[PDB]
């Protein structure tokens, strides 16, 4: 009995193994040799945003490419403006240790979550003045690590419970459940189309799951370690993921392969945070030596070297527009990021 | 027969993950060189935006 | 661009309103020592933060007290809505000023897991700079069990044999010499583990608890005292 | 994909020798402490035995200490644990777990009930 | 005195001199590595640059001035007394603040009045180290007045008045480096004992070691105060013919301030 559905799943394993190496004929190493390479670019810190109490654990953009919100273990919620350097609203939190961090694209709202194992989302045009808990999203059974708004009503929540779940804010249930991760789900992008998203768990396995209908259409296993960070491409073919094994990987959702390793011999630190740029030529990885590394997406050549934080990275995200790169770490600071000509 | 129901829903998993179209890496490789290089242009952090356009400076 | 003059004044006086706000908040957050209760099931790690709760005014995902020591403020937090997996929420408390980590020296089939969760919480990346208030409990079942019941401690340590008590053991007068033995038995495994690596950073400070409540928040509060003498020395360079 | 298979393990009479082998897959071996737990029949999942990355530092637990000697293979990509003298207490499923993350000392989801990063284990049975 | 005991006396106080400004140019150089670094320096850094910086020029102001006057070859670019006062003076302040940190960020008094204060002074510390050199300037006035005046006269009456002026300016900062470094070491002391039953090693080794260097900074520099307050008393002695001999006792006492200091920055130990 469970003997033959054991060697059964070992047999679709191989089979689909088998696949993956059919479909492997040209790696994009070897597509992308002839490319010109992206060069050594540098990016200095525009601003530097401070007021943080205790660790930024994480944060993220508005649609606006202008407001920002971040969240700091002292149980801070806030809300920065990056052209002024002003913070908007600081929002206090009921349970101070909060890991995850979303900013709705219409900028109505903001979400956080963490040990307690909740969704707070805050409503920000309220009557008045105060931005209050507008609702707070209840059922995970571990902690809350990412949040991403989808259409301003419903929200993906991945938690340590090793499932994600699709909240409906307005009544407040599950709407969907993702579940097959074996691990702490840890990072969560969504696809720019809403339909898709990929999940990066401790099991050292991302998957792709379907909003709408609900169940994993992909597996992606390239890891050798439990996976922090991941970012979906700008196409929405790839995605790349970062772990506590010191590299980055980049999947392509149409060949269920990885294309390519960022790695290198001096990285012993493991990747917390991953995001692309505009065109998906760079990917920004944070890292837990205090650094901050921009590869060549299509080279794995490290492109540049961004160091401010006298702390471990714990966040980075890419503005819409891709004008700069925000970076927030543990030494209770956010630094924007931008290239001069 | 709990493990049994778990080997059974890994086993669909599995089943339903094996049977999908898979494009070749090479084409795979192309679609993400022709993405990069259309928008390299759009791209600020790739080619930095002069002073005037630039609201962080 | 009048109107963009009055926004920014706006801007500039929700900031500062926000500031200050933030000034208020850092206030009260610096005067407050955070410790983090890790401990098993078994030790009575609840049954402490109960007894904190019910000693002072005192304040299902984490159970959190909030109470006052002598005008110092003391906020002890028990994360009791997780999983086994604590390689990533641990993480959250590497400012933590000391973790209390509450152990049960009555039971010995668990002792060898105990030591093993101390070692990887004072061997952490993201732990070596937190203090470890041990936290040896259920005293009074050590010594029921030790003075009588056969229940030998050589089976799951087979170096108790070969193990005298310290010259400076400082033992309650009424104490057995078999339950001092046995008390401190445990007390320097736990030191062992401590002084094995990670000495200068930070140090753990053993208290035999299940005593009277009052002794367990008097040593929690003179560790944590040194505990902050030690970082401000480190600071002002007098170390 | 990370594996790790053991090997190893049956029915032995009390007072024998045992080798179980862990072959692992997927990961640099040499990279990863590991570390070998067994979960007792109606027990917990505890942990037996661990061996740094390189061998410098081997640990075991007191129930096993001197009958059991753990090694590792970098080279096979394999980890091996010797029982020596076994005791019918050690009737038990041994599972090779590796430590979570790669250059570190401080292994914490090993033993838990849901580990990524452990194989099947085998069934060891010393009994008469 | 002999000659070659005056000669022996100026070689000493040569030699001193010499591992003084290596000393300080090797803390300014560490330092600024760090500053070009990241900038990121604690407030005892602060004080340690300053004091670094004020005991270069002093100790440059002295070999202008000695050499000027024993051998009393160029006896024109050489009177530099205003600038050796002045970075005396802010000498004589930076370690007092430097003190009083010390009082503020290992104290266990928790007066809501002390609290309130040891908040002010740490959320301010950059302003009020720069008061410091302000205040100096404020406190150098009548010297600088005085001493106009005396050159206008040469080209006790109203110099009484610079005779004691000078001490003046120098007491208050140490008045207050002496209570704050009593109070620490009250505090210190009053911890040491109280904390003994709690069978704290690390914290008894901890608390011994700052202390004694407390009372090794404490004694140091008072000796020295008690050079500057001879030095202007100025009865007992003769430089002319001492000269050298002062000069020697106080310098070597500045020597032990500052290694003192030296090996006390915790950044050059990182
Ligand atoms: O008379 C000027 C004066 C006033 C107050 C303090 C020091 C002073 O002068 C200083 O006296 C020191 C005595 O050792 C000498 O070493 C210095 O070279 C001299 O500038």
């Amino acid at each position: 009995e469970l003997d033959q559905l054991r060697q059964e799943a070992e047999q679709l394993k191989n089979q689909i193994r088998d696949a993956r190496k059919a479909c492997a004929d040209a790696t994009l190493s070897q597509i992308t040799n002839n490319i010109d390479p992206v060069g050594r670019i540098q990016m200095r810190t525009r601003r530097t945003l401070r007021g943080h109490l205790a660790k930024i654990y994480a944060m993220h953009w508005g649609t606006d490419s202008r407001l920002l919100v971040s969240a700091s273990q002292d149980g801070k919620l806030i809300i920065w403006d990056s052209y002024t350097t002003n913070k908007v609203h600081a929002i206090p939190l009921r349970s101070s240790w909060v890991m995850t961090c979303a900013y709705a694209p219409s900028g109505n709202y903001v979400a956080c979550g963490g040990l307690d194992n909740i969704c707070s989302i805050y409503n920000l045009k309220t009557r008045e003045g105060n931005v209050r808990v507008s609702r707070e999203l209840a059922g995970h059974t571990g902690y809350l690590s990412c949040c991403r708004f989808l259409d301003d009503n419903q929200i993906v929540t991945s938690s340590g419970d090793t499932t994600c779940a699709l909240w409906d804010i307005e009544t407040g249930q599950q709407t969907t459940t993702f579940t097959g991760h074996t691990g702490d789900v840890m990072s969560l992008s969504l696809a720019p189309d809403t339909r898709l998203f990929v999940s990066g768990a401790c099991d050292a396995s991302a998957k792709l799951w379907d909003v709408r209908e609900g169940m994993c259409r992909q597996t992606f296993t390239g890891h050798e370690s439990d996976i922090n960070a991941i970012c979906f491409f700008p196409n929405g073919n790839a995605f790349a993921t970062g772990s506590d094994d010191a590299t980055c990987r980049l999947f392509d959702l149409r060949a269920d392969q990885e294309l390519m390793t960022y790695s290198h011999d001096n990285i012993i630190c493991g990747i917390t945070s991953v995001s692309f740029s505009k065109s998906g030529r760079l990917l920004l990885a944070g890292y837990d030596d205090f650094n901050c590394n921009v590869w060549d997406a299509l080279k794995a050549d490290r492109a540049g070297v961004l160091a401010g934080h006298d702390n471990r990275v714990s966040c980075l995200g890419v503005t819409d527009d891709g004008m700069a790169v925000a970076t927030g770490s543990w030494d209770s600071f956010l630094k924007i990021w931008n290239g001069s000509s | 027969t709990a493990s049994i129901a778990q080997a059974r829903k890994l086993v669909e998993q599995l089943k339903m993950e094996a049977n999908i179209d898979r494009i070749k890496v090479s084409k795979a490789a192309a679609d993400l060189m022709a993405y990069c290089e259309a928008h390299a242009k759009e791209d600020p952090l790739l080619t930095p935006v002069p002073a005037s356009e630039n609201p962080f400076r | 661009t009048e109107d963009q003059r009055n926004e920014e004044k706006a801007q500039r006086e929700a900031n500062k309103k926000i500031e200050k706000q933030l000034q208020k908040d850092k206030q009260v957050y610096r005067a407050t020592h955070r410790l983090l209760l890790l401990g098993a099931d078994n030790s009575g790690k609840s049954t402490i933060v109960k007894q904190m709760r019910i000693l002072h005014g005192g304040s299902s995902g984490i159970f959190e007290t909030k109470f006052q020591v002598d005008k110092v403020n003391f906020h002890m937090f028990d994360v009791g809505g997780q999983r086994d997996e604590r390689r990533k929420w641990i993480q959250c408390f590497n400012d933590v000023t000391a973790i209390i980590f509450v152990v049960d020296s009555s039971d010995y089939n668990r002792l060898q897991e105990a030591l093993n969760d101390f070692k990887s919480i004072w061997n952490n990346r993201w732990l070596r700079t937190i203090s470890v208030i041990l936290f040896l409990n259920k005293q009074d079942l050590l010594a029921e069990k030790v003075l009588a019941g056969k229940s030998k401690i050589e089976d799951y340590f087979p170096e108790f044999a070969r193990y005298t008590t310290p010259e400076d053991a400082t033992p309650e007068p009424g104490e057995d010499p078999r339950v001092t033995r046995a008390k401190y038995f445990i007390r320097d495994e736990f030191l062992r583990i401590s002084t094995a690596s990670g000495d200068g950073r930070h140090y753990c400070y053993p208290h035999f608890t299940c005593a009277v409540d009052t002794q367990n928040v008097k040593f929690v509060f003179d560790a944590v005292t040194d505990i902050i003498i030690k970082e401000n020395l480190k600071d002002c360079g007098l170390f | 994909q990370v594996q790790l298979q053991e090997s190893g393990g049956g029915l032995v009479q009390p007072g024998g020798s045992l080798r179980l082998s862990c072959a692992a897959s997927g990961f640099t071996f040499s990279n990863y402490k590991m570390n070998w737990v067994r979960q007792a029949p109606g027990k917990g999942l505890e942990w037996v035995s661990d061996i740094s990355q390189s061998g410098a530092s081997i640990s075991y637990t007191g129930s096993v200490k001197g009958r059991f000697t753990i090694s590792r293979d970098n080279a096979k990509n394999t980890l091996y644990l010797q029982m020596n003298s076994l005791k019918p207490e050690d009737t038990a499923v041994y599972y090779c777990a590796r430590c979570p993350a790669p250059f570190t000392r401080d292994c914490f989801d090993v033993t838990s009930t849901t580990y990524a990063y452990r194989g099947q284990g085998t069934q060891v049975t010393v009994s008469s | 005195i002999p000659i070659q005991l005056t000669v022996f006396f100026m070689i000493i106080y040569v030699l001193e001199s010499l591992t003084i400004i290596v000393q300080s140019s090797l803390i300014v150089a560490v330092l600024g590595r760090e500053w070009l670094q990241v900038r990121r320096l604690m407030p005892v850094d602060m004080i340690l640059i300053s004091l670094g910086i004020s005991r270069f020029c002093l100790q440059w102001a002295s070999m202008l001035n000695n050499f000027c006057s024993y051998f009393n070859l160029n006896y024109v670019l050489c009177n530099l007394t205003i600038t050796w006062e002045f970075f005396n003076i802010l000498t004589f302040w930076l370690n007092s603040l430097l003190t009083v940190f010390y009082c503020i960020k290992v104290s266990s008094f928790t007066h809501h009045i002390f609290l309130w204060l040891r908040w002010r002074i740490l959320r301010l510390f950059p302003w009020i180290l720069l008061g410091c050199l302000m205040i100096t300037c404020v406190t150098i006035i009548p010297s600088a007045i005085g001493n106009y005046i005396q050159i206008q006269l040469l080209t006790e009456n109203f110099h009484q008045y610079q005779f004691q002026a000078h001490t003046v300016a120098l007491v208050i900062p140490f008045i207050l480096f002496l209570a704050s470094t009593i109070f620490l070491m009250a505090s210190l002391t009053k911890q040491i004992q109280h904390h003994s039953t709690g069978h704290c090693n690390p914290s008894m080794k901890a608390r011994f070691t700052a202390l004694r260097s407390l009372a090794v900074l404490f004694i140091v520099f008072t000796s020295y105060f008690l050079t500057i307050l001879i030095t202007i008393i100025g009865t007992l002695f003769d430089k002319r013919c001492w000269l050298w001999v002062w000069e020697a006792f106080v310098y070597a006492f500045i020597l032990m301030h500052s290694t003192s200091l030296m090996l006390s920055s915790p950044t050059l130990k990182r």
